[PDB]
């Protein structure tokens, strides 16, 4: 119930690390009173606002590390953005991003990016992206991806990706490479082959995940698919179905 | 006088192995899943009672999906991942949730009812044929 000028002014005398304005019709941060001033809070929650933009203003809270700007409207990022040392969880989902900002991979901290239902694709994502590495959660699910860029690879502390309801036509045959690979889900995409070196994982255990419904799949896929989830890995290891892959790529 | 053992529940005549307020015959103070005994080695206590190293882990070591430190204390497991009970909360608000409240499984985030109550409806029609 408090306005948010109780929220500013009691969250620095009291010392409360974590502010919470979520669902408060903001439209605007700088409108939020003494908002940067608050140089020591770890966490703020924007969620549900009105939010068109984040100012550059979010650089002097030098020491947030969970940042939550889910639902909102925010078309583009500050390049200040990617100057949150501390910064661990990132929420953008639910927004309105065609495009990430000059430098956003420059995070040193970041351990769970979620991008969630946004308008962002290959061409989105600045070159610098995938340096990082500190990442093991990234979020991808409900866009318009229709190449995952090579360089997934390099996000080798991966544990979770989503990508579902995407565009893919395919996945990065360097997803074999993310060896800490708990959970995948790809549901909902045009993928029609799995890449074989795939088969490195294997996610059919219980504390682990692998979505893939509603793709059109090829028909001995979908078969094994049936089966369960073990006689897909079991399948894509085969050197049959390496056979297939090759001239199917052709084709 | 002499101590009762914590297991066999006989009196001590040899060694006393002291350990956790009780006292112990020297064969008797073991491991709580592998049978074996330590024999002077080193214990790891957890609410009476206690391991050796290699199965301390498999048990008490769950890791905190949000704070990526190792679980001390109460393990909240839900969505085949493990989180600390204050860590747990909602994904899209950040206020903390118990297994006890209301919430939605979303791509394995849990997500408290109220917030999935403002998803757009053209998502929430399409996940409820998913999973
Ligand atoms: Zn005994
Ligand atoms: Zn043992
Ligand atoms: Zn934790
Ligand atoms: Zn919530």
């Amino acid at each position: 119930s408090k306005s948010l000028k109780k929220l500013v002014e009691e969250s620095r005398e009291k010392n409360q690390p974590e502010v919470d304005m979520s669902d408060r019709g903001i439209s605007n941060m700088l409108d939020v009173n003494g908002l940067f001033t608050l140089s020591h809070i770890t966490q703020l929650v924007l969620s549900h606002n009105k939010l068109t933009m984040v100012p550059p203003n979010i650089a002097e809270l030098k020491n947030l590390e969970v940042l939550n700007f889910f639902n909102n409207q925010i078309e583009e990022l500050p390049t200040q953005i990617s100057s949150l040392q501390k910064l661990k969880h990132l929420n953008l989902g639910m927004n309105r991003l065609n495009t990430l900002p000059r430098g956003f991979g420059s995070l040193p901290a970041l351990e769970v990016l979620d991008l969630t239902y946004n308008n962002l694709s290959e061409n989105s994502l600045p070159g610098n992206f995938f340096y990082l590495t500190t990442l093991r959660a990234l979020y991808l699910s409900d866009n318009d991806f229709e190449i995952l860029p090579p360089d997934i690879g390099k996000l080798t502390k991966l544990q979770i990706l989503s990508l579902r309801d995407n565009d893919l036509i395919s996945l990065p045959k360097e997803i074999g490479e993310l060896t800490q690979l708990k959970e995948l889900h790809i549901q909902g995409n045009r993928l029609t082959v799995l890449p074989p070196e795939l088969g490195n994982l294997d996610l059919t255990g219980q504390k682990q995940v692998f979505k893939a419904e509603n793709n059109p799949w090829v028909t001995p896929i979908a078969d094994q698919f049936q089966l369960g989830v073990s006689h897909v890995f079991e399948y894509i290891r085969s050197e049959t179905y390496k056979y297939l892959y090759g001239r199917h790529m052709q084709a | 006088g002499v101590p009762i053992c914590g297991a066999c529940r006989r009196p001590i005549e040899g060694r006393v192995v002291n350990a956790m307020g009780k006292q112990w015959h020297v064969e008797h103070f073991v491991c709580a899943k592998c049978e074996k005994p330590f024999l002077g080695h080193r214990h790891y206590e957890r609410k009476g009672l206690a391991y050796c190293e290699t199965h301390y882990n498999q048990l008490f070591g769950d890791v905190c999906f949000h704070c990526n430190r190792v679980i001390e204390g109460d393990v909240v497991s839900a969505l085949n991942k493990a989180w600390c009970v204050n860590c747990f909360a909602c994904s899209t608000c950040n206020t903390k949730l118990t297994l006890k409240n209301k919430f939605v499984e979303f791509d394995m985030k849990p997500v408290c009812k109220k917030c999935y109550e403002k998803f757009p409806l053209e998502l929430k029609k399409r996940l409820k044929k998913l999973a």
